[PDB]
RNA sequence: CAUGGGAUAACAAAGGAGCAGUUUUAAAGGUCUAUUGGAGAUUAUGGAGCUG
RNA sequence: AUCUGCGCAUGGCUCAUUACAUCAGACGUAAUCUGCCGCAAAAAUCUUGCGGUCCGCAAAAUUGGAUAACUUGGCGAAACGCCAAGCUAAUACAUGAACCAACCGGGUGUCUCCAGAGACGCCCAGCGAAUGAAUGACAAAACCAAUGCCUGCAGUAACACCCAGCAGUGUUGACUCAAUUCAUUCCGUGCGAAAGCCGGCCCGGCGUCUUUUGACGAACAACUGCCCUAUCAGCUGGUGAUGGCCGUGUAGUGGACUGCCAUGGCGUUGACGGGAGCGGGGGAUUAGGGUUCGAUUCCGGAGAGGGAGCCUGAGAAAUAGCUACCACUUCUACGGAGGGCAGCAGGCGCGCAAAUUGCCCAAU
């Protein structure tokens, strides 16, 4: 039971550093497609 | 080029036996961070308080070395925030406020004029003479008497 | 016994307050520990709770912390210099808060000897000392008591409370505040 | 260290009559206030009349045969309060406490798959030791790693089965809630809009399916589901809609002269 | 405790010499953040404000 | 029968005290303690066995000493009094778990490399606690050094491999808090997997340390309110009165308290002192405005003959707990030993004035 509470302390952290790496690509995402327009 | 020249003493506000501190943050750090230093200078722990005050122009960059203060302490201002008048200044960083209020009786369908005077800390950011309409907050006991501890002070 | 309560306090009119119970328990105070120099002897109070405070009698070490340097060093009082209550503290050399003592200074020097590399050239392969000691320089007040022997130092725990004599080192205005007081 | 009740100074919801006995069971500390919850005895014996006295009350409960949450409760003291699910398997029904209308507890019978969800209201959040954000709960779960859009107004439904938080209710503007104290308790509305008043309490103004609005505080409000047909729990026969107490009274008079 | 209505009254301050010019435009002198791939250290230009 | 574990701090009685007190409505505790109960957490600890004298090979760790009851001998007029010896338990007391079994971090010495990088080695790295430091957010180009990808700079999370997103993001109205990083060290005043107990035919019911928070509470603070009295006008302050500075003490805030400094604070809007006496919910009467009563069932406060002071416990300044004195007081074999009905029945007094030394846990 601390192998199986330190395993879903490895899913909540890729729940949340998932939920960063999404943002980090839809902005330089956005950031890219305009700077191709000017 | 080993010797640091650390700041001297200011005896403007060092007067009591002991030295004047802030318990917050350290005074004496070489390489302190933007954290706590103000614009001029000097470390210095300021706090933001609750309800919409805005703190003085003092208490982040003034001098002054004050505990019990409820913007450069671990006072916090909770439960009520009242109004008074100013009513005498005679004590040392303490003042009396005057509540003034009329009291309805049930019988005689008339008011009547009664008063509570309150103790209340006042910190160096503020001067207010006598007449001044104060806004107070509730903190824990800072002494006998004190219980509230003033927050904005409205001239004249 | 001992009371914390306003039932022996005058009114701010001056009134004599009425009493119309006993003492209560949870109203209690207890005797002060009067907390010395000299080898460790402490006595545990069970506190409400069932929580222990531990008195201190007779203290003659603790950790004492070098701020600017972000450090503590076990050292050993050596004496006790000055207290803001009283003269009278200072003869019988009780440890309260706040008091300024001296201290050994020994594992601070052998420790700016090891960290940053300076005595008051063993190790020729880790010059992390360069990558150090550039920017960071060290007040002449602190290094002139450093290499006399004993640095003047202030009481930062509650003996009587917690059963220990931790402190920090005076530096910067505080330093130069007692430094007028004594000499 | 207070140990009893006198059966006047109990709660009114309770419904237990003042000339039987001076004494009500007081409920221990547990998930629910003391002010706020059902103890398990008065359910076996003055809700459901599964026993005629404590003494059968007891035989039924010490022995294993009742479950708040999934859990046997062999207490008669145990407080059960609003969303928890009783199950008895023996008998063959579960029930879930809610508050009807009228503001008393109700029990709603249940389906075995409505009965493994319970939703519960966020009271506090922190960080534990690691740096694990628990979320403290009206019923006393904490709830170790919930879904990180976890605000203290909000509501988490929970599968007491499966110990898994198994979905999330912001509160917000467009969301509906039941009302759990104050004179609006029972009442079921949409949230019209949320007055701040930082240091104070917050309140909350609310629309009902009819139209009738009302206000009571935000610490009093739990929200439910999305919108009042999206409600994520079933609710007790009135469904939160606070009939006139001349309507009422009329209908009452009409169905027991149509009776006979 | 929240909120809106502004009749009547109230607290406060004043005692009227005891008093509280707005914009376009180019010019002079002088004061203590954001970009150049990052971070560190120097460095002039410039924005907006300073006054004659 | 006795060890052990919880309980006896509730309930019940009474209303003597008591006017910046209690109490009511309403707030505060970010100034704090909190057993039982609820949901959770948990990677610290070189221990055993066998052989050899500190090492080797092993592994379901087959741990250690003492007391009751009891027996024996008893002391004493007695006492809800006692002694000595001999036995024996644990979920009492004490001791103690290597490897299985992680991630992550700091400080640091040899070794393969390049013109700083890796491997290995050593010391330290657990929850809680102390002190110190760091987080606990924010609201146009030019040149040199180190460094990033390009074949001068297109475009870019961060990071020298092990994991190319394994936290760049705690909460509040507000924190010096929640939590994390590293520095030092906790010497009993903390941390077993009870070295625990059952049950089913490996699994399931319990029972327990620590840690943490909800809950039931405790303690403190005070916004508004309160009978009569001036044949009571000044009250407080050396020996704390109002405030300020270091401390001390507390569970914590604080003149609560030591030292020092200042000269305040309250009052004709009735202070101060005296008399009446628990405070509300509420009762009686009432067109309206009122005038009265509230020892009494519920809530709160206080007390247990008066007055203290304690122990133990999570909680008592406990009284069907202890210690002492004062006032009464019972047994004695005179050596001594005890008492506490404002619990329920009763008893004597006192008065105008108030019942049964009853049956039962069937219900609450
Ligand atoms: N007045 C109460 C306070 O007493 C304090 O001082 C008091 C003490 O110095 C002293 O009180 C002592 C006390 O220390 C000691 N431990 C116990 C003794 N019973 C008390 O004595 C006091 O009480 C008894 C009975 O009332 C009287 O007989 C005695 O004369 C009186 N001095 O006497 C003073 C009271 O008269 C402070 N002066 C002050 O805080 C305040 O006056
Ligand atoms: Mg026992
Ligand atoms: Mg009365
Ligand atoms: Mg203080
Ligand atoms: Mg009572
Ligand atoms: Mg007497
Ligand atoms: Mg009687």
């Amino acid at each position: 039971k601390v192998r199986a509470s330190a395993a879903e302390r490895r899913e909540y952290l890729r729940l949340i550093a998932s939920n960063r790496r999404a943002l980090r690509q839809r902005d330089h995402s956005k950031k890219h497609t305009q700077k191709v327009h000017a | 080029p080993q010797y640091y020249h650390a700041h001297q003493v200011d005896a403007t506000i060092q007067h009591q036996k002991a030295y004047q501190r802030q318990t917050a943050v350290n005074e004496n750090m070489h390489r302190s961070s933007r954290k706590h230093v103000n614009k001029s200078g000097h470390i210095r722990y300021a706090k933001k308080i609750g309800l919409g005050f805005k703190t003085p122009a003092k208490a982040l960059n003034g001098k002054y070395i004050d505990r019990k203060c409820p913007f450069t302490s671990n006072v916090v201002i909770r439960g009520r925030i009242l109004r008074g008048i100013v009513h005498s200044t005679k004590m040392h960083r303490t003042i009396v406020i005057r509540r003034n209020y009329l009291h309805f009786i049930k019988k005689y369908q008339r008011y009547q004029k009664r008063h509570k005077s309150l103790a209340v800390h006042c910190s160096p950011a503020f001067d207010p003479k006598q007449g001044d309409e104060v806004v107070v907050g509730q903190c824990r006991p800072l002494s006998k008497t004190i219980r509230y501890n003033v927050l904005e002070v409205v001239s004249k | 016994g001992i009371v914390r309560s306003r039932l022996h306090k005058r009114k701010i009119t001056g009134g004599k307050t009425k009493i119309h119970r006993k003492r209560m328990k949870a109203e209690l105070g207890r005797l002060p520990a009067n907390t010395r120099l000299g080898a460790r002897r402490v006595s545990p109070v069970r506190a409400r709770g069932g929580n222990f405070k531990i008195r201190a009698l007779r203290l003659d070490t603790g950790n004492f912390a070098w701020a600017s340097e972000a450090i503590a060093h076990r050292v050993r009082l050596l004496d006790v210099v000055y207290n803001a209550t009283s003269n009278e503290l200072v003869r019988t050399k009780t440890l309260v808060k706040n008091c300024i003592v001296a201290v050994d200074a020994a594992p601070f020097k052998r420790w700016y000897a090891k960290h940053y590399g300076i005595d008051l050239a063993s190790p020729k392969l880790q010059r992390e000392w360069i990558r150090r000691r550039r920017n960071h320089r060290v007040e002449k007040a602190i290094a002139d008591q450093l290499r006399e022997g004993r640095v003047l130092a202030r009481i930062t725990s509650r003996p009587g409370q917690s059963g220990r004599a931790d402190g920090i080192l005076l530096e910067g205005a505080e330093l130069q505040f007692y430094l007028k007081r004594l000499e | 260290a207070k140990k009893h009740l006198k059966r006047l100074y109990a709660p009114k919801d309770w419904m237990l009559s003042k000339l039987t006995g001076v004494f009500a069971p007081r409920p221990r500390p547990g998930p629910h206030k003391l002010r706020e919850c059902l103890p398990l005895l008065v359910i076996i014996r003055n809700r459901l009349k599964y026993a005629l006295n404590a003494r059968e009350g007891e035989m039924i409960l010490r022995q294993g045969l009742v479950h708040v949450d999934n859990h046997p409760r062999r207490d008669g003291k145990y407080p059960a309060g609003f969303m928890d699910v009783v199950e008895i398997p023996k008998t063959g029904d579960r029930f879930r406490l809610m508050y009807d209308v009228k503001g008393r507890f109700a029990l709603v019978s249940l389906s075995e798959a409505e009965a493994q969800i319970k939703l519960m209201k966020v009271v506090n959040l922190y960080t534990a030791t690691g740096r694990v954000p628990v979320a403290v709960t009206h019923d006393g779960h904490r709830i170790r790693y919930p879904d990180p859009h976890t605000s203290i107004g909000d509501t988490i439904v929970y599968n007491v089965k499966e110990k898994k938080c198994v979905d999330l209710i912001k509160n917000r503007q467009g969301k509906a809630v039941i009302v759990t104290g104050g004179a609006n308790r029972g009442r079921i509305g949409e949230i019209v809009k949320v007055e701040c008043h930082p240091g104070a309490f917050n309140i909350a103004h609310l629309k009902d399916a009819s139209g009738a609005e009302f206000a009571t505080r935000a610490a009093n409000i739990f929200v439910i589901g999305k919108d009042l047909n999206h409600l994520q729990v079933t609710v007790p026969k009135q469904q939160g809609l606070r009939m006139n107490v001349i309507q009422e009274r009329e209908e009452r008079l009409i169905a027991a002269e149509a009776r006979k």
